[PDB]
């Protein structure tokens, strides 16, 4: 049998053999003659006595196989060395007689691929390619100030960004623009201009190393690294403050039964012990440094930090080593807020870059301040402020002040309008958990065709948090990660929509924001336009006593009547519609 | 003019209840059920979601009487990025506006084996590997949440809007895009390379002694400025009689 | 090397087969479309033969939509898969109700040992020049050699498609010769 | 069933052959992975005909519990977590290549071999014996390729 | 001025990055080629327009490819050697130069082993 090719199963020999009238197999012909063997006729036959097929394709005729088969491999393989060794002296005599001048006129020049990230835009077809697939009839049909177009999307998720995760999402693998956008998102490669080791340069290198980088190896060494840490994956705790699934910090709680050893404690922090312990503790000054001596007396309630092992692993989150500062955030900024708004403030500045706006002022060139809204929302809004302020206040850790504005789902759409867009438009922040971004969707629509903004900035985002993951794997919503190794399944395996052992969703991360405008104004600033928003609705289900139980409430966006259904209404025509215009 | 258009071309269903909210806003340009040809559907991948989603879109499909054997592609995208709750929908929609501008409709790569009982669900096909289409036309973008929270959102490819407008008026957009589209790309790697896409503004565009004329003002709008050569509110484009 | 790797909880099951002949239909009929498939290509038949294996009346109404909307005017591609689609519609009618056959239409193929000028050495799988189909690597296999003695394809896949459900009736057997 | 089908190999052709068919097969795989898993659904969703079944088991042939543990599963019934199968065809083909080892080489490596390629055969033919004794099926014989 | 600011075209001021990349290739061909003599001024010249040619196709090539300028000799005809080069990579007729490409411009516009450009490519503190 004839396996893969060449070496395997000495497959070069194998025409040679074949010269002397037997014949080699391809794994299809052999798994023909095996098929054979399953037919009726043969299955019938076997079942009366033994059956010894021989599919040797007559190779048994042939004396001393072996020998005979090392003979010809001999005769390739010394055919092979002589035209080497006579094509090597001619070579070498060409070099001794042309020198490396003559032989250098031979040497063509390579280009190697640079990166040319495009912004993906929508290519526009000549007029007479787009007056065809529309009826005839359109043309000053439509009022152009009620069509919502989408003008601009971005997102921030385990991918990177919308351009990246598209990639991965339809070719199952990164082009070269992807592996240096990718690269350039997790950290990998800074772009350097100016003195490296003295020398002037121009382009990307490592990051860690300050090495330069060609764009061609930035696939070849950097591409392991971005899969790995990239999309669903195990949790890391460098990106949850610390946090890891496998051991969960717990408290408990123990009636102390015997007198603790007294430690020192400053007269403040000393006098709150006394408060709250009352006769259960005993202070007392030290006269020498002013500081106090804490005893806790039996029957006192101490809490032992212990540790619990959950069995949520695995989580889609951002590419390790995304990083606000990258896309240009300051620091001011980025301590002062919960992740989640960085996320919301790359999300809404990389979609208005697809939408061609550069600099957002530029849209109050064509509408009124109070025209520019954001209908954006969260299922759950800043989780980390709600941690800093439920937890890490209650443990005494050095919290800002200005935590409970941070952990407000409105304060990220806020920070948009604070930092970027400075409006003065309608701010409607949606909650609707996972419909969020399409309660969203809706509401934009709505506040377009009322009139109360020509603009808005739709979408949704979350973050993803310890005490979020816990409560999730506590009402069985999400896949139990221990099930699933038992099941053999990988991480990057563990989300399998339609399938038939789903069990549990993967909780991710990030934001998507769109850009909604009219089609009129669209088409006046000269916006791409990515698609008509012809429909947005939610619709809640029925009577019920299991909340995250989804209905069928989204099937009212279908109601029609049937009961008069025998001639087509004139109104469906479009030139009827047409004519009464 | 522009309610006598309302009227005819974009409300004519919102009153007649034997037009379908979802087939009068294909109708308006001029598509049938039959045109939308992808549906990008929730599919969180738990037990429950994923059959009464498929259900429900088999139903609407049913009842709006596609025609048989013209099934929607489901899209499942959570397989790939996992489901992040609230954002679920926004990348939903990332992913249906790239799917019509592209012709290419993504496949569920862990689609393993599809559950034997979706089968019953004779208009939703789910695609284990990217197919080349020659074009979409329209995606429907469904969630569900917690709290009985269902959404549903069509989008229709963009060269349908176009069919409505002239070819001048065409031919000006085009000129005006293709123009920002070059700023735009300048702008996307002078920032990337030198880590500046993100400029939060210092200053409002009016100074705050504009501020009230500039919000009473609906016609006031931003003029480059010559000296700092950003975008504020001039005082004699406000109130302006011009 | 006795390390115990069995378990049930990691049988992975394969059965949803209703589902994928319609993607494996759509795949061919865009891949025609663009044409990265030809009239030409053994891969069209084998398709066929992998949808009518999988046919119902499921995969028949999507085939009978699917192809009954296809604008033959849109280029030579569309009528070539509007062409191909009816056929395949025929076929897949015939051959409901009927058991999933297995049937190679692949190219047989023999060993070519190429040394060139230099001595590199290269194999490839040549199309055999005597055998090209199944039907005659039988015929090949049954006449032995002289060692072994004691004392419509690449042309028209399109007309292939149309005679894959029409069960031919050996005349004499390949045994007698 | 159908032991050593790795990719490019016979079994795989076999398999091909088998699910464009009808046949329902269990392949087993030694190297258990995603990519396997991937490739296996491939070739399913390409031939994989009306009523075939392809169950991919993870399986070390050089095991006797693994041999043992397979077939109960395969014979097992759909409640007791198996899937209440009689087998009509068995095709162990699993092997591990040897090359160099001559007599005087002869070791572990070997040893291992013979046991996957003869013993474990035999304990299968075994335990496919039994589950098919154990029911009283008498009119259904396994073909041994 | 005997440097004029090279980012013009059709005697309008513009930038570099403003500028496409056949727009900047014909306006190097315009100041640092004679028309009269029929010749690249200087050799180096020569050299910094092949550099930036060879730039664009690594710029637009989608794989490994035998750049179209295999020797400078060829530019001695250099409307036909442009007309080659974007004939073979027509997007960066309308596509404006990369912030990459503008640095590497600027860095070999400092090439200390060549003669001095003659046009004022920015304003920034090297204007002097």
């Amino acid at each position: 049998t004839r396996g893969t090719g060449l070496m395997s199963a000495n497959n070069i020999i194998a025409e040679g053999i074949e010269k002397m009238g037997v014949r080699t197999f391809s794994q299809k012909e052999m798994a023909f003659n095996l098929l054979g063997l399953l037919t009726p006729e043969v299955v019938e036959l076997c079942q009366k006595s033994p059956v010894m097929a021989d599919l040797n394709g007559g190779l048994q005729f042939v004396p001393e196989l072996k020998e005979f088969t090392a003979k010809l491999r001999k005769e390739l393989v010394e055919t092979s060395e002589v035209r080497k060794a006579v094509s090597i002296e001619t070579a070498l005599e060409h070099k001794v007689v042309n020198g490396n001048s003559a032989d250098a006129a031979y040497a063509q020049v390579e280009i190697q691929p640079r990166a040319n990230i495009q912004l993906d835009f929508p290519e526009l077809k000549p007029y007479k390619q787009v007056k065809q697939i529309a009826p005839a009839e359109l043309e000053g049909l439509l009022d152009l100030e009620r069509v919502i177009v989408v003008t601009g999307f971005a997102e921030v998720g385990p991918w990177g960004s919308a351009r990246t995760r598209w990639e991965m999402e339809a070719f199952g693998e990164f082009s070269l623009e992807g592996c240096v956008e990718m690269a350039w998102i997790m950290g990998f490669i800074s772009y350097h201009n100016g003195n490296l080791k003295g020398r002037p340069y121009t382009g990307w290198v490592d990051s860690k190393t300050k090495e330069p980088v060609d764009d061609k190896d930035v696939k070849a060494k950097y591409e392991t690294s971005i899969l790995e840490h990239s999309g669903i994956r195990l949790i890391e705790p460098e990106l949850f403050n610390g946090y890891n699934p496998e051991k969960k910090e717990m408290i408990q709680e123990v009636i102390v039964e015997e007198d603790l050893e007294p430690f020192e404690a400053s007269k403040e922090t000393a006098e709150q012990f006394k408060h709250q312990h009352g006769d259960k503790v005993d202070i007392f000054e030290i006269p020498e440094t002013g500081e106090y001596s804490v005893k806790l007396l039996k029957g006192a309630t101490l809490y032992i930090p212990k540790a619990l092992r959950f069995d949520r692993l695995v989580a889609g989150q951002i590419p390790t080593g995304w990083n606000a500062k990258t896309y240009g955030i300051s620091d001011d900024i980025i301590s002062q807020v919960d992740p989640i708004t960085l996320f919301v403030l790359v999300s809404v500045v990389e979609a208005f870059i697809a939408s061609g706006i550069t600099d957002p002022y530029e849209m109050y060139k064509y509408v009124h301040v109070s025209e520019v809204g954001n209908c954006s929302g969260s299922g759950m809004g800043g989780v980390s402020a709600l941690r800093g302020m439920f937890k890490d206040r209650f443990k005494d850790e050095p919290v800002q002040n200005d935590i409970l504005q941070e952990s407000f789902i409105n304060t990220m759409s806020a920070w948009v309008n604070m930092l970027l867009i400075s409006s003065s438009g309608p701010i409607k922040t949606p909650v609707g958990a996972c419909a969020t971004s399409v309660e969203s969707v809706d509401i934009g629509v709505e506040t377009i065709l009322s009139g109360k903004a020509r603009i808005c900035i739709v979408g949704g985002y979350d973050d993803f948090q310890e005490e979020g993951s816990f409560e999730f794997g506590n009402m069985k919503a999400t896949s139990n990660t221990l099930e699933e190794f038992e099941h053999g399944r990988t991480p990057a395996e563990m989300s399998r929509p339609a399938t038939t052992t789903r069990n549990g969703f993967m909780e991710a991360q990030g934001a998507g924001i769109q850009i909604i405008m009219q089609a009129d104004l669209a088409l006046k600033m000269g916006v791409p336009i990515y698609g008509i928003v012809a429909m947005a609705a939610t619709a809640t289900d029925k009577i019920g006593r299991s909340v995250p139980a989804p209905g069928k409430g989204i099937l009212t966006t279908a109601r029609e009547h049937h009961s008069s259904v025998k001639y087509a209404s004139p109104n469906l025509n479009m030139k009827y519609r047409k004519r009464q215009l | 003019l522009r309610a006598a258009q309302q009227q005819w071309g974009n409300d004519f269903y919102k009153r007649d209840p034997r037009i379908a909210p979802l087939r009068g806003a294909l109708a308006t340009y001029g598509l049938t059920i039959d045109d939308l040809g992808v549906a990008s559907f929730h599919g969180t991948s738990t037990k429950a979601n994923d059959k009464n989603e498929s259900a429900t879109i088999n139903e609407m499909m049913k009842h709006l009487g596609r025609s048989e054997g013209n099934p929607v592609i489901g899209v499942f995208q959570k397989f790939l990025t996992g489901h992040p709750k609230g954002a679920a929908g926004a990348w939903m929609m990332n992913g249906a506006l790239q799917i019509l501008n592209s012709g290419i409709i993504p496949g569920n790569r862990n689609a393993d084996n599809v559950d034997k009982i979706l089968e019953q669900f004779e208009y939703v096909l789910y695609p284990s590997k990217t197919l080349k289409t020659d074009g979409v036309r329209a995606v429907s973008i469904t969630s569900f949440g917690f709290g009985q929270k269902g959404g549903q959102a069509i989008v229709v490819h963009p060269d349908y809007l176009y069919g409505a407008i002239t070819e001048d008026r065409y031919n000006e957009y085009v000129a005006k895009v293709s123009a920002r589209e070059k700023s735009a790309y300048k702008f996307f790697h002078n920032g990337m390379i030198y880590n500046k896409l993100f400029v939060s503004k210092e200053h409002a565009p009016y100074t705050d002694e504009l501020e009230e004329d500039v919000y009473l003002d609906p016609l006031a709008r931003v003029s480059k400025d010559k000296k700092s050569g950003s975008l504020t509110f001039n005082s004699k484009n406000i109130q302006s009689k011009d | 090397g006795v390390a115990t790797s069995f378990s049930r909880k990691k049988a992975r099951t394969f059965d949803s087969s209703w589902n994928w002949a319609k993607q494996s239909l759509l795949s061919l009929y865009f891949e025609i479309i663009h044409g990265v498939l030809k009239n030409v290509d053994r891969e069209v038949v084998s398709e066929a033969i992998n949808i009518m294996n999988r046919s119902n009346d499921a995969l028949i109404k999507f085939m009978e939509y699917h192809i009954s909307n296809t604008d033959e005017t849109k280029g030579e591609n569309y009528q070539l898969v509007k062409t191909l689609g009816e056929q395949l519609i025929e076929n897949c009618k015939q051959v409901l109700d009927v058991d999933p056959v297995y049937k190679d239409v692949a190219k047989p193929t023999g060993p070519k040992t190429a040394i060139d000028k230099n001595g590199n050495i290269t194999y490839s799988e040549e199309p055999r020049e005597k055998v090209r189909k199944l039907s005659q690597y039988v015929q090949e296999m049954a006449l032995g050699g002289p060692i072994t003695k004691e004392s419509a394809l690449d042309k028209d896949s399109t007309k292939e498609v149309a005679s894959l459900p029409n069960k031919s009736t050996i005349s004499k057997t390949v045994s007698s010769t | 069933l159908i032991t050593g089908a790795g990719k490019g190999s016979i079994g795989a052709e076999v398999l091909q052959g088998l699910l464009q068919g009808g046949a329902k097969v269990v392949v087993t795989t030694s190297r258990f992975s995603k990519q396997v898993t991937d490739y296996y659904q491939s070739i399913y969703a390409k031939y994989g005909a009306k009523g075939s079944t392809l169950i991919v088991v993870p399986f070390n042939q050089g095991s006797k519990q693994d041999v043992e543990a397979l077939i109960e599963f395969i014979y097992d019934t759909e409640k007791n977590g198996g899937l209440g199968w009689d087998l009509d065809a068995i095709i162990p083909f699993a092997a591990i290549p040897e090359q160099g080892i001559e007599l005087e080489h002869i070791d572990s490596k070997s040893e291992f071999a013979h046991r996957i390629m003869l013993t474990n055969i035999l304990r299968m033919m075994g335990c496919v014996k039994k589950q098919k004794s154990a029911r009283g099926i008498e009119t259904r014989p396994a073909q041994v390729i | 001025f005997q440097k004029p600011w090279f980012a013009t075209v059709n005697g309008q001021a513009r930038d570099l990055a403003t500028m496409t990349y056949e727009e900047v290739a014909k306006r190097l061909v315009e100041l640092m080629f004679i028309r009269s003599t029929n010749s690249w001024f200087d050799v180096t010249w020569r050299t910094f327009t092949g550099d930036f040619l060879r730039r664009v196709e690594e710029r637009f090539t989608k794989s490994k490819t035998l750049s179209l300028i295999q020797s400078y000799s060829l530019l001695d005809k250099p409307d036909e050697a442009i007309e080659k080069v974007f004939n073979a990579y027509p997007a960066a007729r309308e596509q404006f130069l990369n912030a990459q490409d503008i640095d590497h411009f600027l860095s070999m516009c400092q090439n200390p082993m060549q003669k001095p450009v003659p046009f004022v490519p920015v304003l920034d503190r090297r204007f002097e």
